[PDB]
């Protein structure tokens, strides 16, 4: 029987793999079957058998394919000495993405280093690191935070091969998980109206579970779903005690800095 | 049994090097089928060193917990000892305790993964699974490891009817171009071993899934934890009874699933790869240790580690040399960086990135060199193993002698690549036989006392350092606090140390000398070079940063 589940290509840019991590905790489903059933996930650096020549022949293998593909991208474009500081197979990182992006049927951008720059592009911003956007001038569907949780990865990659591409907000995420902010659903918002905070980490506001805005909490400037799904089904960053950085937000590096104040 | 070599006279290059963590691109000159020289050259910066210049110290650790996002945690873990160093403050005991086991369930999640999911495709030979009989394979896994329902035939078989119907889809997808496609000679497991392994891969999947979620409950969330601050942690929920319960309750699954399967897998696959105890191997170690009993300075980590730190050399297991902080420094000389940055203890460290071009020796990665008293050391669960074994730490010494008594090996038979394979396994076994012991610690401590974070000041001007044994090895964060702020920020990791390139003298790096001497059966399909570079778990993000 003649059989095809869509193709999908992952590159692996200036990233520290945290994404690829992020999306194998899925378990609706888990990443088995989703590969199995759902996806052929063609290439993909961080799990593939194949190393050397035979990898680069299955990427462009996958490039080629004449059902096409989607491209999910993880990591910054480092541009500075014409994309020199970030290669694969002896090809700067731009030009793969770029002839990728190209024929791509959708681009998914996992991680705010893809969509938006992330981490290396934090200033000075030593290698010109760029989000695919900003380098390419395509369009992308953003999945964005440092990781987005595997929850908001699937759910778009199983949305687009399903009903389509969802409606998206002006950063490019999907609004069936970033359509709120992080403070409009956290548990500890009846403090933060209470004006109740805890001013220091030992503080016994602290030990009560006080709002986390005076130590820096970027919830109310935050899009992202993490008190209402959590995190490894377990646990969120202000559940532990700790305020949210802002991890989703383009540039975050820059604009929510110093992370333990409100600038 | 002669390990299979060819004729093969000429150059390889393998890049990209998949199944590891980020960029890396290995060359190496056969000659005969053997190996006889290799460079490690690092394919991607980013200079998160030189992004932290000026910026606040508190804001160090979460930059610098995304060098990387397979070592997660081990980043944020040792900023915050750096900058707790160069406040001067000691963290309370309830935050040492937290800190340790957030490291521990990071032990656990890395090694699981690293074995199956990078490591293990090197070694088995999925297609030929397919050709397996699964009651023999039933039998098999019987024989080798505890009675499980995982192991039966039945579930075998689903196992072989699941990879039947993807190869047969035409999709390969993550198996395209497997080295193993068509036989390999280089491949020596029975299809029943293949099976088993297969399926225990399989099931790693989901396992890692809760090893993650353990970890999470004190870290509050996977990857790339939130519960850090200078001073000790903030979850003061992670100190509580219902919390720590349900840690202690996926913990015990995750051992489970080590003990049943990664162990006897490890062991299954070492005995037939016993000729791998003869390749791959180097001289020198180095660890910083971990799971210290006091962690309020960084000689006190040093000191009481229960994993404990030292250093080798020569492989002389008759004496563990303490670790000098004054002694390490990295060198640049055949890096792409500046001219003029040789020979820096990091304290004095510089990253001035400057490229040449694609395969120049003279300068051919993006990590630095880094030595100590001039010598190149290998990192991780190996160095550690050596340290804590010639020492007589006494779970090392029962583990390590369960090993070597299954594969009728001696302890030298560790200096090489299936030695650094079965470390990795050693210590995992270990964390897991302390878990019970370190979660009752931590949750009679939480229960008496909730002090988690010390009071501190941010001193004008000062230094300090935060050490760490993290999965891959000796990590340490160095700071030079000026105005505040941070004057320098200077990361040395333990895939710095593995796998980054020659130093000042010439002299190389751990993973390149490792690979003098692989043999070489099929240059086309070089597995070889993959079993030794996957066995130093490497992660270029981490190496780089
Ligand atoms: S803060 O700037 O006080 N914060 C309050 C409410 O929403 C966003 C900003
Ligand atoms: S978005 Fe964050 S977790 Fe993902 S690759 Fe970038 S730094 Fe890593
Ligand atoms: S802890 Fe953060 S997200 Fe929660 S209520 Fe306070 S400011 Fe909002
Ligand atoms: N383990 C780990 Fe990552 C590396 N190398 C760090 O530190
Ligand atoms: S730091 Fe990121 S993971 Fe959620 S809680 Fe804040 S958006
Ligand atoms: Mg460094
Ligand atoms: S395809």
């Amino acid at each position: 029987t003649a059989k095809h589940r869509p193709s999908v290509v992952w590159l692996h840019n200036a990233e520290c793999t945290g994404c690829t991590e992020a999306a194998i905790r899925t378990i609706k489903p888990y990443i088995d079957a989703l590969i199995l059933d759902t996806i052929s996930l063609d290439y993909q650096e961080t799990i593939m058998a194949a190393a050397g020549e035979a990898a680069e022949a299955a990427l462009h293998q996958a490039l080629e394919g004449k059902d096409g593909y989607y491209l999910v991208v993880e990591g910054g474009l480092p541009t500075i000495d014409g994309g020199q500081w970030g290669m694969v197979a002896g090809h700067p990182m731009i030009e793969t993405t770029k002839k990728a992006a190209a024929k791509a049927k959708g681009i998914i951008c996992i991680g705010t280093c893809s969509a938006y720059g992330g981490v290396q592009k934090a200033k000075p911003n030593p290698s010109q690191a760029k989000g695919v956007s900003e380098a390419l001038g395509v369009k992308t569907i953003n999945i964005p935070g440092c990781p987005p949780n595997p929850i908001n990865f699937v759910g778009a990659v199983v949305h687009v091969l399903t009903k389509g591409i969802p409606d998206l907000d002006e950063n490019g995420r999907p609004k069936l998980f970033y359509g709120e902010l992080v403070h409009d659903n956290c548990p500890r918002l009846p403090h933060f109206e209470a004006s109740e905070f805890a001013p220091s980490f030992d503080s016994e506001e602290a030990k009560k579970g006080f709002c986390l805005y005076e130590l820096g909490c970027k919830g109310p400037v935050t899009y992202n779903n993490c008190p209402k799904v959590l995190f490894n089904q377990v646990n969120w960053p202000v559940q532990a005690g700790h305020p949210c950085l802002g991890c989703s937000e383009p540039d975050f590096w820059d604009t929510m800095t110093p992370f333990y104040e409100q600038g | 049994k002669p390990t299979p070599q060819s004729t093969f006279t000429g150059p390889i290059v393998v890049d990209p090097i998949t199944r590891i963590e980020g960029h890396l691109r290995i060359m190496v000159e056969v000659e005969n089928g053997k190996v006889k020289d290799a460079w490690s050259s690092s394919q991607l910066f980013r200079g998160l060193e030189i992004i932290l210049k000026g910026r606040d110290p508190r804001d160090a650790q979460h930059f610098t917990q995304r060098a990387c996002g397979v070592c997660t945690y081990v980043h944020a873990l040792a900023s915050s000892r750096c900058v707790d160093d160069a406040v001067k403050v000691s963290i309370p005991a309830n935050a040492r305790m937290m800190r340790n086991l957030v490291m521990a369930s990071q032990y656990l999640h890395d090694h699981l993964v690293h074995f199956y999911h990078a490591h293990a495709l090197d070694w088995v030979d999925v297609t030929a699974a397919l050709k397996a009989d699964p009651n023999k394979a039933a039998k098999l896994a019987a024989s080798i490891a505890p009675a499980r329902p995982g192991n039966s035939a039945k579930a075998l078989k689903a196992v072989q009817d699941k990879l039947k119907a993807f190869v047969e889809s035409g999709q390969l997808g993550i198996f395209t171009n497997a080295y193993f496609l068509g036989g390999h000679k280089a491949y020596y497991l029975p299809p029943e071993v293949d099976l088993i392994a297969t399926a225990h891969y399989l099931e790693a999947l989901h396992m890692q899934v809760k090893a993650a979620s353990a970890m999470a409950i004190l870290g509050g969330k996977n990857p790339h934890t939130q519960f850090t601050v200078v001073g000790g942690c903030s979850n003061y929920q992670g100190l509580t009874k219902d919390p720590l319960a349900n840690y202690l309750a996926l913990s015990k699954e995750v051992c489970q699933f080590v003990n049943e399967c990664y162990i006897p897998d490890l062991l299954a696959v070492a005995g037939f790869y016993k000729d791998w105890g003869g390749i791959g191997g180097t001289s020198n170690y180095l660890a910083f240790g971990e799971f210290a009993t006091d962690d309020s300075s960084p000689e006190k980590h040093l000191a009481t580690s229960q994993f404990p730190s030292g250093v080798i050399t020569g492989r002389d297991l008759g004496k563990v040399d303490n670790v000098d902080l004054g002694a390490i420094y990295e060198d640049v000389k055949y890096s792409w960086y500046a001219p003029g940055g040789d020979g820096k203890h990091p304290y004095d460290g510089v990253t001035d990135p400057k490229y040449t071009k694609l395969d120049d020796k003279d300068h051919y990665s993006w990590m630095k060199a880094p030595r100590y008293k001039g010598k190149a050391m290998e990192v991780g669960p190996l160095a550690r193993t050596f340290i804590a074994y010639a020492k007589g730490q006494p779970d090392f010494k029962k583990v390590v002698d369960m090993v070597l008594g299954k594969l009728s090996v001696p302890a030298t038979a560790l200096h090489s690549t299936l030695g650094r394979t079965a470390a990795r396994g050693i210590e995992t076994a270990i964390v897991c036989a302390n878990m019970e012991k370190w979660i009752k610690e931590m949750a009679d401590s939480g229960a008496k006392d909730n002090t988690l974070c010390a009071k501190w000041e941010m001193p004008e001007e000062s230094k300090g350092v935060g050490l760490a044994d993290a999965p891959r090895g000796a990590l340490s964060h160095w700071i030079r606090i000026k105005g505040k702020k941070i004057d320098n920020f200077q990361l040395v990791v333990p895939s710095t140390w593995n796998l980054g390139p020659r130093g000042a003298q010439g002299d190389k790096s751990p993973v390149e000398e490792a690979l003098i001497g692989t043999p070489i059966a099929d240059p086309k399909r070089p597995v070889e070079i993959l079993r030794t570079v996957h066995a130093f778990d490497p992660c270029i993000a981490c190496g780089v940063h």
